[PDB]
């Protein structure tokens, strides 16, 4: 029964570069013995071919003893040819997430081992795969070979393999749409909602269809039985999870303990609800030396104990049903940390996740919530191809007040209020117009660039004044300090006039928490207030009030 | 049937740009469309040997209930070789209609060395399939080289119509044909449809979009006309004039800030002295004159800033040097977006880009009052133009907001 040839993929080298010429290493006598037995065999199978003296290219080959197998194993060091081979559109640039799959009655694995070496290699490229087997005692010309199929460990072998496998599977998929197929590495995952009888026939239908191209399947009922272990996951007929997550419990935690606790709890946060890593990941910021031990803060150990109790029991996620709605629900956890669960039916998570605020001096709860939504939205387009409905801990009037007043454009898709505290709220809100009958504070500050000495104070329309002297301060601190004093010494309604474009920029950004010790005190003051109108005037134009207090603080 | 020798810029390689995720409805539409395009030879499937990629997505027109494929050829455009002195009369016109003559491109085939650079990918939901890859065989809608190559092959189609109408200006930009005539709409509509059966004689070619360059938003900067001035009014005024002094020369604010002498309540009324009103009037006269020595340099980038003014209002300024505005404007007619900020900003970006094509024949780079992550998540849902401009993001509230309204 004739087989079909698999169309070869024209490969070339990166333009400007030539093929590889690195030297062949000296091998032991037994290693040379083994490579001859393997390569003689592989030549019979058509996978490689002897070549003459013309081909000047050389890739080195080693021999690695297996752990308990007395069958040697060959290994070509293709690292040099990979630096020279062209770039491919790697069709594995994304792997599926278990939460997006559609529950299938039966799922079979098919292992495509020798399929890798069933795939031809472009004739004009085979010249670069050449390698020498050094002869006994270096007394003959080391026999020369070149590959005729996709070699193990070559840059383009995964791409060319999956594109050829895809080309072959498309007719099968078309002529029976009741079967879905996924391909990764050496494995085929094949499933359907068919009566388990019809399913196996269609498996056989696929296995014969594969031999149409001379491809060999595992005939046996294969040993891989649920759970499938795949890319760190555990997949069951009705649920998935991650391969077990158990924490190293130590007293001395090094720096290569923390960076790898980073990679794990992030990995675990996709299904384990409520994982936090702010204070813990905040430990790494400084040094790259890979041996240092650090004391955690009393907020990084108290956070890690809130982790372990999440991780005592196994947790599982549900598979996706396209006819029920998709829902995402966010909870604030404090310290710029947020968690979300994605589900379709209550208490049956498809997946979970966390969001940490980006690094910045000043921040805001509403902006963080908005940022988290965009992350979940993009994540949901990937996995499910649609945006979930959001349940957010923020009231419809808070959000309406925010986005209609905020200076940036901003938007959330379809969402509704969920009353699970702590709630996101607007802690203060500035006036649009000057307040009638409210005392008007003209503030100013100034510092001496040399001595770091400066003053900060105010003057009002009711004759009230203050000037305060400061040490080790800048112009920007005094301008903030002056506004702080006006907030301190005023009633529940106040008009502030300032010339600090810097101060106005911070406060018009509406922060509710800051890394600046001084900005936080101002926020705390604004919270106590009822109405605050902040007004700006240009400096050094002699604006009264501003001119008077500028002279008092520059003195 | 013969191709044109196309090549990139020296030292630059083709685009390797990640495809961003698409919704199910858009994946479905791109599949249906790209299948019909494949049967017609306009595009062919490719393999892994092609490492280049340019993003693709789908849009819906203003009223065309049928999707359209939009390829984001922005990266390939930056890397395609430079190949018409822009008609400065098109802006003085009274009515301009824009047509998508993009289908015309699909009849000229493309240089076969260059086709590998036009690679794009239809992605699958959750990566459960590998992406369907194609490369273009004909000229692609959106690529810079399409109108350049085709304009030799396009001048000939319309010169019988140009012979019949020397009044009518016709300008081509990307897949769009801007047609202008200074006459009533009844003549226009049939003249535009007459321009189609003249285009249908050879080869969504049916839609119409109507602009009016003469009656457009072009603005000055204005000071209020009040009878009783509070301290706050005069303070805001001195701020506006102080900012306008970076733009215009003879601006004075001394007699006006003289009134602010003292520490009065913000809501207290200050009668204006006469020196002050002399100063305010002379500044008012100055601001009606144009900005001095302000010119367009085609070698430089056009920059557009947009401010959100509230109540569906948006101000914008186009310029190349700071404080040298080539054009300013305001928008309050944002269509069907009364509760969506990002839809308004998206519609405003297109209107400003459209006005920029008419005036200068190229598109500006925007500075958008929005956070990177919010815009990049949503702008494709409301994008209806077949071209795409460049943009960056401003994260600090500019004080210029109420200077412009
Ligand atoms: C056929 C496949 C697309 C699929 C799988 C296979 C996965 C294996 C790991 C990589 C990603 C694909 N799974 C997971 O198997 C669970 C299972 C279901 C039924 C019987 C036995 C095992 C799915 O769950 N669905 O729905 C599925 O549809
Ligand atoms: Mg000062």
């Amino acid at each position: 029964v004739p087989i079909s040839p698999i169309e070869t993929v024209p490969v070339k080298l990166k333009p400007g570069m030539d093929g590889p010429k690195v030297k062949q290493w000296p091998l032991t006598e037994e290693k040379i013995k083994a490579l001859v037995e393997i390569c003689t065999e592989m030549e019979k199978e058509g996978k490689i071919s002897k070549i003459g003296p013309e081909n000047p290219y050389n890739t080195p080959v080693f021999a690695i003893k297996k752990k308990d197998s007395t069958k040697w194993r060959k290994l070509v060091d293709f690292r040099e040819l990979n630096k020279r081979t062209q770039d491919f559109w790697e069709v594995q640039l994304g792997i599926p997430h278990p939460a997006g799959l559609k529950k299938k009655k039966s799922v079979t694995v098919l292992d495509v081992g020798d399929a890798y070496f069933s795939v031809p290699l472009d004739e004009d490229f085979r010249k670069y795969t050449a390698f020498t087997i050094p002869s006994i005692n270096n007394e003959t010309p080391g026999i020369r070979y070149q590959y005729n199929v996709l070699p193990q460990g070559w840059k383009g072998s995964p791409a060319i393999f999956q594109s050829s496998m895809t080309k072959i599977l498309e007719p099968f998929k078309k002529q029976n749409p009741d079967i879905v197929i996924y391909q990764y590495m050496d494995d085929l995952y094949v499933g359907s909602d068919l009566e388990i009888g019809q399913h196996r026939t269609k498996i056989e239908e696929l296995r014969q269809h594969l031999l149409r191209w001379g491809l060999t399947t595992p005939d046996k009922k294969h040993q891989k039985e649920p759970p499938f272990l795949w890319m760190g996951y555990e997949l069951h007929p009705d649920k998935w999870t991650v391969q077990p997550i158990v924490l190293p419990e130590k007293d001395s935690w090094t720096v290569n303990d923390i960076q790898k606790l980073v990679g794990k709890l992030n990995w675990a946060s996709q299904i384990y609800p409520g994982i936090k890593v702010r204070q813990l990941s905040k430990l790494l910021r400084g040094t790259k030396a890979l041996t240092e031990v650090i004391p955690l803060t009393e907020e990084a150990e108290l956070e890690l104990a809130e982790n372990r109790e999440i991780l005592k029991e196994p947790v599982h996620g549900v598979y996706y049903d396209p006819s029920k709605d998709l829902i995402a629900e966010i909870q604030k956890q404090g310290q710029g940390q947020w968690t979300y669960q994605i589900y379709q039916e209550p208490f049956k998570n498809l997946k979970t996740g966390k969001y940490a605020r980006m690094r910045g001096a000043h921040t805001n709860d509403v902006k963080q919530l908005t940022e988290a939504v965009q992350k979940i939205t993009t994540e949901s387009i990937v996995i499910w191809g649609k945006t979930p409905k959001f349940k957010l801990p923020i009231q419809k009037e808070t959000w309406e007040t925010w986005w209609t007043e905020y200076w940036q454009a901003t938007w959330i898709p379809e969402w509704e209020f969920v009353n699970t505290p702590p709630l996101v709220k607007l802690w203060y809100q500035l006036e649009k117009e000057p307040i009638v009958g409210a005392e008007t504070f003209y503030v100013d500050g100034a510092a001496n660039r040399e001595t770091k000495l400066g003053k900060a104070g105010y003057v009002t329309n009711k004759g009230r004044q203050k000037v305060v002297p400061l040490t080790n301060t800048t112009n920007q601190k005094t301008e903030l300090q002056a506004i702080y004093l006006a907030l301190q010494d005023s009633g529940l309604e106040v008009n502030i006039v300032t010339d600090s474009q810097y101060a106005l920029g911070i406060i018009q950004a509406q922060p509710d928490k800051s890394e600046s010790e001084l900005v936080n005190q101002i926020i705390e003051q604004l919270i106590k207030k009822e109405k605050v109108y902040l007004a700006w005037v240009p400096a050094h134009k002699g604006i009264g009030g501003n001119e008077q207090v500028d002279k008092l603080v520059s003195a | 049937i013969e191709t044109v020798p196309v090549k990139l810029k020296p030292g630059m390689d083709g685009p390797k740009v990640k495809q961003w995720p698409l919704t199910e409805e858009k994946i479905k539409a791109l599949v249906e469309i790209c299948t019909e395009m494949e049967k017609e030879g306009k595009i062919s499937k490719i393999g892994p040997e092609n490492p280049y990629n340019t993003p693709v997505f789908a849009i819906k027109k203003k009223d065309s209930t049928k999707w359209r494929k939009l390829v984001d050829f922005r990266e390939l455009n930056k890397r395609t070789q430079d190949f018409i002195p822009h008609p400065a009369g098109l802006k003085k016109k009274k009515s301009v209609t824009v047509l998508d003559v993009g289908d015309a491109y699909f009849s000229v085939p493309l240089d076969e060395d260059f086709r590998k650079y036009t690679a794009f990918t239809i992605p699958s939901i959750n990566n459960e399939t590998p992406g369907i890859r194609y490369q273009y065989n004909v000229l692609p809608q959106g690529w810079k080289g399409s109108p350049a190559i085709f304009q030799s092959s396009m001048t000939k189609i319309l010169e019988p119509f140009k012979k019949q109408n020397p009044d009518i200006v016709i300008y081509q930009y990307m897949d769009d044909l801007y047609v202008g005539s200074d006459l009533e709409i009844g003549q226009h509509r049939t003249k535009i449809e007459e321009l189609r059966q003249h285009l249908l004689r050879w080869g969504f070619l049916w839609m119409g979009y109507e602009l009016h360059p003469d009656k457009w938003t072009v603005q000055p900067i204005v000071l209020p006309e009040k009878d009783s001035w509070t301290v706050n009014d005069i303070q805001k005024l001195v701020g506006k004039l102080n900012w306008a002094s970076q733009i215009y020369p003879g601006i004075k604010v001394r007699q006006l800030s003289k009134l602010l002498r003292g520490t009065k309540a913000l809501t207290e009324v200050i009668p204006l002295t006469e020196e002050a009103e002399l100063e305010l009037a002379e500044n008012r006269e100055i601001l009606k004159e144009p900005v001095h020595g302000v010119y367009y340099d085609p070698s430089k980038d056009l920059i557009a800033e947009i401010q959100k003014q509230g109540q569906g209002q948006w101000t914008y300024q186009i310029y190349q040097e700071p404080f040298k505005n080539l054009k300013t404007g305001k928008y309050a007619r944002m269509r069907g977006a009364h509760t969506n900020d990002v839809k308004q900003l998206t519609e405003a970006v297109q209107k400003i880009t459209t006005e920029s094509i008419v005036i200068w024949g190229k598109t500006p780079k925007f500075k958008l009052p929005i956070q990177k992550e919010t815009w990049e998540t949503w702008w494709t849902e409301y994008w209806q133009a077949t071209w795409i401009p460049e943009w960056e993001f401003v994260n600090t509230p500019p004080l210029v907001k109420l200077w412009y309204q």
